[PDB]
């Protein structure tokens, strides 16, 4: 029962939806064309920006069928998306395998996002970990 | 086709996937005309089984890129071997889908 | 609350919380697999889980190998889906420049977290 | 919605929020590290933190240094227990093919999440009905 | 060859605990305790997750102490289990307090056994040993 | 350690009082003004509770201090009214582009060495549109 806005940057991109419910998260689409060298990385476009609400993050997570068939990960791999970011989704892709290159066309869903609620919490700077073992 | 998006569906379960949706309009600017939208009976029973097999079977989970991209290969291979939907079998559709996998 | 398991392979021990506060259980390994300096594979663990509608099982590397022999999952946040019911497998990678991994039967590999994610829905706007 | 934490090392900063409702901290190194194309190495933040009980302490990786020259952590969703009061370390790896990297004192290495886990009870049974 | 039966009543000795006793924590009655330990009826793989936490040992242990009776006949831990309590209590203290050892640790039960083979090499016993000593130690093995 | 003088030059700076401090902070009137003489040292602790009292960050205040054990004075401080002027364009940069946020190292370096480009090429601080700078921000962190 909570909304995420999203503006759509690139319109000849769908919008991402969630499918069926209760999947972890929506697919983000490519907007650009490009090829992975192996070894090589990116920082591909998604085309669509998204306002993460306050006390929650945005998790860009690759998906598991790239990653397991042409080896693509992702380089800060837990991608963290601040909630008061406003900018264009970026995805910072990797090519894995040793000796096979990999091409991303525009469309592509490349990873996903889920928004996980996380404590801020305060730090508070102490002694020793007294009341702690 | 953005008129036939809406109005055919309804048809389909007698009323009077968004992703999915803009798919088939991309087929309008494509080819012109949308041949799944047509054929939607084979397609949703074959759609539900591609569902099923993502869901239960470990092997599809972590090896699929496009849920509808799978589904029209499939349906592609069984309309060359003129196999049809009704007498289909679901684990018969496993088989195929891990080749294609 | 509780989370319901399947053994797939009843020759692999139930997945442990052991000491009490800890993420998540450990995972073992169902096969004998040697990752050459590069290469990947997908292991299979040998259960089937059944996470909770509206949470999400992530599958993160164990600090033990990636330090020391350099063993990471591609999809390091692996992503188990509240509707999946299948056998759960981990995409090892062997991150090492020229040391082969050799995962024996029973090693365990990654580990296993469950977190409420909030589901959300997607509402586009003109502008912000 | 407090954390306690020990610097050990009185030269690096505490770690701090910054603005707020950013996602987490990020940590400082303690050393001078260089890893060269392909290697990894355990980098010390100086720092040890008392995660609460029924949460875990994530360490991502900074996407700066990582989208640039291409520094990412080997565990990459490092996972601090709640029970763990030990030095905070994080695992780097250069993924960048032919480029050295270096890290000096006081660098923002990765960042630090504190979230709610949900320490589940294992069930055991012959097949979901 | 499941003797978790053995090895449920051996440990329950060790931690002087009265089947009764025991039956309070796990839920169980006696003589369901009573036909576990017996053999005359098999313990369940979610059972043994309630005698673990009955008994007071993680679960992972009870799985390896099985499986040196599937190996070697016999437990050679189940008979000394009273060092391995006293070398395991130091090898946690050290994974959850030391960075170098939680940063590098695969399998808390077989570096037990392996500080406890390099004790006995040694010829020092296990306790008279300061937790200092066995944490220079276990770092060595990482 | 001497903070001291950073919080007295920053109180002045918001136009707080060291009365209306006090309500913020909770220290005594005479706590601060033994903090801003510096008869007795802040501690850690404080610093983070000045801090969120003067509405800037806590490592800002550390950085601060750096400058005074490295060039005998801060730079930074004295010339803070510019350095606010640039440190609110780096802030809107870093969340509202996708060229900054995604490779980005640290707002505070960034947001001196911008200041330092204006002191050579002798444009000011206030007469300068956010565009421009923006500009100049894609630049060092390009290359």
């Amino acid at each position: 029962s909570t909304t995420l806005a999203i503006v759509r940057l690139d319109p000849g991109l769908p919008l991402p939806s969630r499918a069926h419910d209760g999947d972890a998260g929506v697919d983000l689409y490519s907007a650009e064309d490009v090829e992975l060298a192996p070894g090589r990385r990116a920082l591909v476009r998604t085309g669509v920006a998204v306002a993460v609400p306050f006390g929650m993050v945005g998790l860009v997570h690759p998906r598991s069928g790239l990653a397991t068939r042409v080896g693509l990960s992702i380089v800060n791999s837990p991608g963290t998306i601040d909630a008061g970011y406003r900018g264009e989704i970026k995805v910072a892709l990797i090519n894995l395998d040793p000796a096979a290159p990999i091409v991303v066309h525009r469309g592509d869903r490349i990873a996903q996002l889920l928004v996980q609620r996380v404590e801020l919490v305060e730090l508070v700077e102490v002694s020793s970990f007294d009341e702690a073992g | 086709h953005y008129g036939t998006i809406i109005k055919t569906l309804r048809k389909y379960m007698k009323l009077t996937p968004s992703y999915i949706l803009h798919r088939i309009s991309d087929e309008f600017k494509e080819k012109g005309y949308s041949p799944t939208l047509n054929d939607f009976g084979k397609f949703d029973k074959m759609y539900s089984y591609v569902n099923k097999a993502y869901y239960n079977d470990g092997d599809i989970y972590y090896s699929s890129y496009d849920l509808y991209d799978e589904t029209i290969k499939l349906l592609e291979l069984l309309k060359e071997s003129k196999i049809n939907v009704n007498d289909i079998d679901y684990d018969y559709v496993l088989k195929l889908y891990k080749q294609i996998l």
